[PDB]
């Protein structure tokens, strides 16, 4: 499980946000899933340990 | 006197409405 991750983890996590954003966007639009998901686990939570997983999940959407 | 609020991850701006949830009680109790 290769998760390799620069050493400044400052301005990456704005790309995580977009992300959520248009996943969020998604939702507004075309919906899949109950939003309560989304509502539980929260950028500024700090509970999400392993962001490679989010974006699996983000993925998932898809 | 009392105990420093736990911000965990809540940047609070000036004259800035914001929501803080923490799962722990204990500001609960001191709330």
């Amino acid at each position: 499980v290769v998760h390799e991750d620069f050493q400044v983890t400052e301005e990456v996590k704005a790309l995580t946000a977009e992300i959520v954003k248009t996943i969020r966007d998604i939702i507004a639009l075309n919906p899949l899933y109950r939003e309560s998901v989304l509502q539980m686990m929260q950028a500024g939570q700090r509970v999400v340990d392993n962001p490679i997983y989010l974006s699996d999940m983000g993925a998932a959407l898809t | 006197h009392l105990p420093l609020i736990a911000i965990t991850r809540n940047p609070v701006f000036p004259r800035f409405i914001k929501i803080i949830e923490v799962k722990n009680k204990k500001l609960v109790e001191l709330l």
